[PDB]
């Protein structure tokens, strides 16, 4: 009645075995303790998702598939204050729910960097214009040169 | 197999081959101005220099991996049969005292202990093919009643062919501890005349089923079965086709192949659901006709390639087709898991990318048979349900491996290395779990003999270019695998160990020969052995040279990595694995 | 094995034998698919023997699509004549070009589609210039493989015609079509009745004039029964002398055709001896109930599944004065007596 | 063949003619010369007679009316075998 | 809250922004006329939909001041060429149309908050709408 | 502060998966989604800047037509016009346009041909319908179709673009195929929409079908109207008309068909498919209430999908089946169901519904395949169903279980719907 999930750094971590098949990778593993290789994800980020799947073991998610219900979707209380950490710990909770197949980790957790790409302020989009290239430089100083007459 | 192609590619073609007006090979900083030693002056857009610290050949040659998988480990290993027409011997006197041995040598009670053994052991592949076996008894009591007469029927000869088909695949499938409880050696070896040392585990439960298929496809030809088509023809085809007999005969089960789908298609019988204007015993049929073509669908498409021209399956399981998903989830569920392997496995030979939209609905429909494999009953009393319940999750466990490769290969995307290392010990973990006692003849199945050949070729490939420790440990434990999968196999097993043990020989090769960077491309013999494999094996499947000897008495007439090359090609020949 | 079974093909092997010749031939696409050449013309790079191999394949494969076609039915499933476009040595390539004008012709039986007049009109326009095609070949009576060449290639082509004319006949009912049909099966007569007086009769032996004097004397006898007309009258004389005069290796198809086209004439009879009678909408007769079963008996011996069911093993199969005339005819004539 | 008292019109004539489209088919092409009916439990199988059958027959041919068959395909068969095996004097060895 | 659902799904997005547009028009048109009281000086300003007085005579003098009291001292010299004044008037028709439309829907939307001061008696704005298309 | 160049090093599922839940929406000056505008109490007001007034004199009469809309609130523009001269040009933007056509238009949905500042350049309109994005097609072919299009020749085509009059007015529809037509841009949209905001048609709608035969890349067609919808893509009864029709000729190369926001398809005897001889989906958006026994559902198509809908009646299959086995609908009710959940059921959760299924010890396996005749005489080959939010099914809902395995059937929104029974 409990599965291991042994993180990329070597700790095991004892999980319960219905909250831990929230990840569909896991629970087609244990078709074959049952100890199981996450080789990517550190022991705190694995921390993370074991807690985020402690919280919504009775939790109820979208089908997988849906138009309106999967993006329309407003993020939990629980999922918006649980996730105020560093941004590249964010990025990589959202690696460990890829590669642990959690859907609605993947989808909580990732509807958090879709608030932070919009809402944010043009004066730096105006200057994280071109720190990727995307444009030659006689392009970028023909843009430069368009909207100069603002300021 | 060979060009730049490094990490962090450019948006836009370069300043330099815009003033140039030529092709922009578009890399940072490119493999078009690189060639020239134009590497400071391309690079001055931003950030600039950026380390390019990786191994750039990888993603070109995992490209070039989607190739050599097909033209080696599908085609050449096991569809390939070369054969000299002036030397291969052509007589009916051979096998009419030959097979008449082998049908004299089993006795009434040995064949009920087969039929008894494929009625507790072997559900999950007759009964796709011929239904329940209950009804099969009767046809050995009149088979034997049948043995001594003179003058057979040919719908008699049929159920023959059939009965015999069912031995062979009992054979097959039989463990040696039980099929030394029930046949004799010593006859057979005083027919044979080999070594008498050479008890059924050294290889002659192997030459025992090789005979029987013959023996079903010698009653076959007393039916004259190309004059008379029957759906018994389909069903001993299906039962024959659960063994190595589409292996060890590639050439003459496509033939065979191509006359199920004229028996089959002779029917017209498209729809299988059964209609309300239906003869009850017609529905039943029909039902029973729908099984028979998914089974073989499944079949038809196990033996695609260029010696197999007519094809059967016409249904897209994503996104003009005919026959799909109007039919029950029973034995589709076979069709299903292999119709999602065939759009991973077209874009083998193709040269074009498969669209990420085709790899994430095919990992929905993963997530689907999962469950569906998940929701099957376990009947504890019975132990066909475990071998079905392993056939249906080695399937899913393969197709699971293959998209991940796919992943790896054409996108690079999360962790897909990880994901393929993850898949590689699920098979692992599943052919392992059956050297217990009593599943012990679960990696018998031919799809284990595919999966295990796809898995350490491209394990064993990586292991070449990319020196890894995950990678490294697994390639340690499925040459531990091969080494321990079952002797039925035989040939195909050694050809295998042969390829494993080339491949490594070549990773040696690989870490001697220091790598001749020319700009835009890399060179090593290395990656002109792995372009001359695909060019030796796709020379032995052109059939014109054998169509210019059909014809008539028309004769064809047609640096420092050089010495490598040609010293290891001579002394690591890849025709070594077609016999 | 492609080869052993094409010269096979040119006798009546596909028909005293069909499922057996079907399943040769579906081994024959198998095998020669199997080589993967798709185009015929020999390229500038290629071995020199390669290029003569190309070209015996394309004059193998017309040869086979040929006779794909000629065994086209519910018993061969497996088709390659669909994967040649159609049009809407060099004598080698007249002769497919005329079987593809069948082909074009002939795929209008069995569905119900009607063709249209541009399509006919064009089929047309292309047997004027294979007519002429045809026309155009010399021929020399000392060399009698010559002479043959040039019956095979004309009897197709009055074969083509005849078809065409036909088709203009049912689909429209065009005007001097039923005179075009009359002279194009004098033609076939004329070239039929030629081989007798000129010591080559076994010119009549090639399974196209089977087939041909086949569909012209049944639509003559079918057109006899309810069409009256005096020309038609002695052409289904002469057609009878000739289907009574053409060789006994046909055998057993022989005296089949004798008795359709007997029991054709024996219908007559009956439509003449019984008035037609309608309802408002439909005309009722006891000839037309009789046509009707024809097909449905033979549609019935062409369903395979009873096969089916036998094969499966235990599952198995159980089953006024106008239906008194249908069956006493049907007890008479059986339409289950040209089968064997 | 067609689309109570009696008439005599001529309705049925090109209901009819579409008809004989459909007969010509299902008779004369498929029942009398594609369609073969057959019966398992009633058809004999046996390699012990066609073995000894083909004996007899190749065993009865002989060698000088074999190419006096093949000087006769030469001479009047042209037609047919070209299309197959183009020249039958490669054929004599 | 029962209503809420099929009051979204009436509309287009584009036509419930432009109706709230054309509303906010109105709220604005009442608040600078003293109709509906400010809540505060230089703050947020909004009222609640319960107490929103919606009237057929409101609606129609909002009509009059701002849509069809079109004097414009400054500019009102561009309608001198026909075809240049009838499209401006076409557009008057046409935002006639559209305001009715936004305020009937803003009367449909004030009931379900429970504003007993909202009824359209819409026969008034109907004979309006046939008076200026005549 | 978000860091551009990190969110474009991590791989592509995570950014396409980020830019999924990213709806369209990549300005912080959106728009409130019309939910919480009507959810609240209070009515948010405007009510003086300097730079906004160089903004709104020289950047807002070029954004006049789809930025009028948004004159309540007038912050929500002086915040915009910020947003309007680099946005455009962001790598997030460009990487999710990116990440979009490398997966078939499948993230963000429908760039759309309009023409603004004088040039017929494309935009792409969020679910608000605002304009977030407005590229040319040589910048939309240059930095990013060629920036993932390296050298595969199955990338290059852009046929993705949807039309969509009601948009915008019939003179710029005019001069928008105009334009279109003399560059080679027909083949490049991908689907077409109608507007209409007794068989009259508007300027607008001639001027889109006179110009439709010459698409050769249009799928996807959709209409908004209803008395649009019964004239030009319902059958109608009439199927001899030259002018005003829709051109046969492109009824043969479309895909699918949405049908928006009606109240009755069926509002004459038989909502007819008849013709579009080779479409496959059929999306019903908003439309109140559909029968199904109305539709004639041509001879090859596969997914009938239906969100949104109020009432729904059913194909009827409850009336059929009880003739069949021949029994009283309360005894089938009590007698012949069984409620089996046992695994697969449980997999796609559906916790309002409660799905059932005929028994096996009281139908003998015959009258059982019968039964399932019944039903698939019914659908008639279609495959997909998609039932989103609904109401009040009429009839009892009857799926076959050879389309309710593989999840080939879905119901989504699940609250008025019940008891769907399984054969
Ligand atoms: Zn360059
Ligand atoms: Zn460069």
């Amino acid at each position: 009645s409990n599965v291991v999930l042994v993180s990329g750094e070597g700790e095991r971590f004892t999980v319960d075995k219905k909250i831990a098949e929230r990840s569909l990778l896991l629970k087609n593993y244990l078709n074959d303790e049952i100890v199981m290789p996450v080789p990517n994800v550190r022991s705190s980020v694995l921390q993370k998702v074991i807690e985020w799947a402690e919280h919504h073991r009775d939790s109820n998610f979208p089908d997988e598939d849906d138009d309106d219900s999967r993006k329309s979707a407003p993020v939990d209380s629980w999922d918006r204050e649980f996730l105020k950490v560093d941004q590249e710990m964010l990025y990589e909770i959202i690696l460990a729910a890829n590669y642990l197949n959690i859907k609605p980790l993947l989808d909580a957790g990732c509807k958090v960097v879709a608030e932070m790409i919009r809402g944010r302020s043009p004066e730096e989009i105006r200057r994280t214009f071109n720190i990727v290239n995307d444009f030659t430089p006689e392009e970028e100083a023909a843009i430069r040169r368009e909207n100069e007459w603002a300021e | 197999m060979f060009n730049r192609t490094t990490q962090l590619k450019s948006k836009h073609p370069c300043s330099v081959c815009t003033r140039r007006k030529v092709k922009c090979d578009r890399m940072i900083p490119c493999g078009n101005c690189r060639k020239r030693g134009q590497d400071s002056e391309c690079m001055k857009s931003t950030k600039l220099i950026t380390a390019s610290s990786s191994k750039e050949y990888l993603p070109d040659l995992l490209l070039f991996w989607q190739n050599y998988e097909y033209w080696i480990t599908n085609i050449g290993l096991y569809k390939t049969k070369q054969r000299d027409l002036t030397r291969t011997p052509a007589n009916l006197d051979t096998d009419t005292e030959e097979c008449m041995f082998w049908m004299n040598y089993l006795q009434k009670d040995q064949s009920f202990q087969l039929m008894n053994f494929a009625m507790e052991n072997l559900g999950a592949l007759y009964f796709g093919s011929i239904g329940d076996i209950s009804e099969l008894y009767l046809r050995v009591e009149q088979y034997w009643d049948r043995r001594a007469d003179k003058n057979h029927s040919v719908d008699g000869k049929y159920w023959d062919a059939l009965i015999w088909s069912v031995f062979t695949m009992c054979i097959y499938y039989m463990p040696v501890e039980k099929l030394a409880e029930i046949f004799s050696v010593y006859p057979l070896h005083e027919y044979l005349g080999s070594n008498k040392r050479l008890n059924w585990e050294d290889g002659m439960q192997l030459v025992m089923c090789q005979n029987f298929a013959r023996c079903s496809l010698f009653q076959l030809k007393q039916c004259d079965f190309m004059a008379h088509p029957d759906i018994r023809l389909v069903q001993a085809y299906l039962i024959l086709a659960t063994t190595t007999f589409p292996y060890d005969e590639p050439l003459l089960a496509n033939s065979l192949l191509t006359q199920c789908i004229h028996t089959f298609k002779n029917f017209h019988v498209d729809d299988f659901r059964p209609l309300l204007n239906d003869d009850p015993v017609e529905s039943i049929a029909k039902v029973t006709l729908g099984r028979i073509f998914y089974r073989l669908c499944g079949c038809d498409y196990l033996q695609s390639g260029p010696r197999k021209p007519i094809a059967l399956h016409t249904e897209v399981s994503s996104l003009n087709v005919d026959v799909y998903r109007e039919e029950n989830s029973t034995e589709v569920l076979y069709w299903k898991i292999i119709s999602l392997d065939r759009d991973l496995d077209q874009y083998l030979n193709k040269s074009s990318k498969p669209p990420l939209k085709t790899l994430d609905a095919i990992r929905r429909e993963l997530d689907i048979f999962q469950y569906k494999v998940d929701s099957l009953e376990e009947d504890f009393r019975s132990n066909n349900s475990r071998f079905q319940k392993f056939i249906a999750l080695f399937q899913i466990s393969t197709v699971s491996w293959k998209l991940f490769k796919m992943y790896l290969i054409y996108y690079d995307t999360a962790d897909s290395l990880l994901k393929v290392i993850h898949y590689s010990k699920v098979i692992i973990s599943l052919i392992v779990n059956n050297f217990h006692a009593k599943s012990e003849f679960f990696n018998r199945h031919p799809m284990v003999m595919q999966t295990i050949t796809r898995v350490v070729s491209f394990i064993s490939f990586y292991q070449i270019f990319v020196e890894s420790a995950a990678v490294k440990q697994l390639l340690v434990d499925l040459t531990e695998l091969t080494a321990n999968l079952p002797t039925i196999f035989g040939s195909k097993l050694d050809k295998l160990v042969y390829l494993t043990e080339r491949l490594s020989k070549l990773k040696l090769l690989w870490d001697k020969v220091q790598l001749l960077d020319s700009g835009d491309s890399f060179y090593h013999p290395v990656f002109k052995i792995l372009q001359n494999d695909i060019k030796i094996i796709e020379l032995k499947n052109d059939e014109m040279f054998s169509l210019i000897k059909g014809l008539g008495s028309l004769v064809p007439l047609n640096s420092d990595f050089r010495t490598i090359v040609e010293e290891f090609q001579s002394e690591y020949n890849i025709s070594d694995i077609l016999s | 094995l492609v080869q052993a079974y094409l010269i096979l093909a040119t006798t009546t092997f596909p028909y005293d034998e069909p499922l057996l010749a079907n399943s040769l031939l579906t081994q024959c696409i198998h095998t020669f698919k199997n080589f993967h050449v798709d185009d015929f013309r020999p390229l500038l790079n290629d071995d020199p023997v390669e290029s003569i191999a190309k070209v015996t394949l394309g004059r193998i494969f017309y040869r086979l699509c040929g006779c794909d076609y000629l065994q086209s039915g519910p018993r061969k499933p497996i088709a390659l004549h669909t994967e040649v476009s159609s049009l809407l040595n060099s004598t080698e390539v007249l002769y497919w070009k005329i079987i593809s004008l069948d082909r074009d012709l002939d795929q209008y039986l069995n569905k119900s589609s009607k063709p249209p007049l541009k399509t006919l009109d064009a089929i047309r326009r292309e047997l004027d210039i294979f007519q002429y095609k045809v026309d155009s070949l010399e021929e020399d009576f000392r060399s009698n493989n010559s002479r043959f060449q040039k019956f095979i290639a004309l009897f197709q082509i009055s074969t083509v015609s005849w078809k065409l004319f036909k088709m203009y006949l049912i689909y429209y009912d065009t005007a001097d079509s039923l005179l075009k049909v009359i002279h194009y099966s004098k033609v076939i007569i004329s070239l039929i009745v030629n081989n007798f007086h000129a010591k080559s009769e076994f010119f009549n032996r090639h399974p196209m004039v089977m087939q041909t004097i086949t569909r012209v004397v049944s639509f003559i006898s079918f057109y006899q029964i309810f069409v009256e007309s005096a020309a038609v009258k002695q052409l289904l004389v002469d057609l009878t002398e000739l289907t009574a005069n053409l060789p006994t290796i046909f055998g057993s198809k022989l005296d089949k055709l004798v008795y359709l086209t007997e029991r054709l004439s024996k219908l007559k009879l009956l439509w003449d001896k019984v008035q037609l009678l309608d309802s408002g909408d439909s005309f009722y007769h006891p000839v037309f109930k009789i046509l009707q079963n024809d097909i449905k008996i033979i549609e019935l011996k062409n369903d395979e599944m009873f096969s089916l069911i036998k094969g499966l093993g235990s599952l198995v199969p159980l089953n006024s004065d106008f239906r008194t005339i249908v069956e006493e005819f049907q007890s008479e004539y059986n339409i289950s007596d040209i089968l064997s | 063949m067609f689309n109570i008292t009696a008439s005599s019109s001529k309705e049925y004539l090109p209901d009819l003619l579409l008809f004989w489209q459909n007969y010509e088919y299902w008779i004369t092409n498929i029942g009398l010369y594609k369609t073969k009916q057959r019966d398992l439990t009633r058809t004999p199988a046996n390699l012990d007679t066609d073995t000894e059958e083909c004996m007899f027959w190749m065993n009865y041919l002989q060698k000088d009316q074999s190419f006096q068959l093949m000087n006769f395909a030469m001479e009047n068969l042209g037609a047919l075998y070209f299309g197959s095996i183009g020249d039958i004097s490669e054929l004599y060895l | 809250e029962d209503r809420f659902q099929e009051l979204v799904d009436s509309l287009k997005p584009r036509t419930a922004h432009q109706y709230k547009t054309y509303y906010t028009k109105y709220i604005q048109w009442c608040q600078l006329n003293q109709i509906i009281p400010t809540p505060e000086d230089n703050s947020v300003n909004s009222v609640p939909y319960k107490d929103l007085p919606i009237s057929a005579e409101l609606i129609h003098w909002f009509l009059l001041d701002t849509l069809i009291t079109d004097d414009k001292p400054g500019e009102k010299r561009e309608e001198t060429e026909d075809l240049d004044e009838e499209e401006e008037n076409s557009f008057k028709i046409a935002t006639l149309k559209k305001i009715i439309g936004s305020l009937n829907f803003l009367s449909k939307l004030c009931k379900v908050h429970e504003n007993p001061n909202a009824n359209i008696d819409t026969k008034y704005l109907e004979s309006v709408t046939k008076l200026h298309t005549h | 502060s978000f860091n551009p160049v990190r969110f474009l090093e991590l791989p592509i599922d995570i950014r396409k998966e980020v830019y999924f839940h990213l709806d369209g929406n990549f300005c912080g000056a959106h728009p409130y989604p019309i939910d919480i505008l009507y959810k609240s109490n209070d009515v948010e007001l405007p009510g003086r800047s300097k730079r906004s007034k160089k903004l709104l004199r020289y950047m807002y009469p070029v954004f006049a037509t789809y930025l009028n809309i948004f004159e309540y609130s007038p912050q929500l523009i002086e915040k915009w016009l910020e947003y309007a001269f680099w946005l455009r040009y962001d790598c997030l933007v460009l990487d999710c346009f990116k990440v979009n056509h490398l997966y078939d238009g499948t993230l963000i949905d429908a760039l759309e041909w309009t023409y603004l500042d004088n040039e017929l350049r494309l935009a792409y309109f969020n679910k608000a319908s605002m304009l977030e994005v407005w590229y040319t097609f040589k910048e939309y072919k240059k930095w990013v179709i060629d920036s993932v299009a390296f050298d595969e020749l199955d990338l290059l085509n852009v046929s993705n673009i949807q039309f969509n009059i009601d948009n915008l007015t019939p003179q710029l529809v005019d001069k928008c195929l105009s334009i279109l037509e003399q560059k080679d841009l027909f083949a490049t949209i991908g689907e077409v929409q109608f507007g209409q905001d007794n068989q009259l048609t508007s300027i607008s709608v001639i001027r889109t079908i006179r110009s439709m035969e010459s698409m050769k890349s249009l799928r996807k067609i959709t209409v908004r109207g209803e008395k649009l919808y019964e004239l030009l893509i319902n059958f109608h009864g009439f199927r001899d008309n030259p002018g005003k029709t829709i051109s046969y000729i492109v009824k043969r190369r479309i895909n699918e068909i949405r049908l928006s926001r009606m109240n009755q398809i069926s509002r004459t005897g038989l909502a007819d498919f008849t013709r579009w001889d080779n479409l496959q989906k059929l999306v019903l958006s908003r439309v109140a209430y559909i029968d199904l026994n109305s539709i004639v559902f041509p001879k090859n198509f596969k997914s009938l999908t239906m969100k949104r809908v109020s009432k729904i009646k059913w194909w009827n299959i409850e009336e059929n089946i009880l003739k069949e086995l021949k029994v009283d609908k309360r005894t089938f009710k009590s007698l012949y169901i069984k409620e089996d959940d046992s695994k697969f059921t449980k997999f796609f959760n559906l916790r309002h519904t409660r799905i059932k299924e005929l028994d096996k010890s009281e139908i003998n396996q015959i009258t059982y395949l019968r039964c399932q005749a019944i039903v698939w005489l019914s659908f008639r080959t279609l495959n997909h169903i998609k039932l989103q939010n609904v109401s009040e099914v009429f009839n009892n809902i009857i799926v076959p279980r050879a389309l309710f395995d593989s999840k080939r059937v879905e119901i989504y929104r699940c609250e008025k719907i019940s008891q769907v029974l399984v054969i």
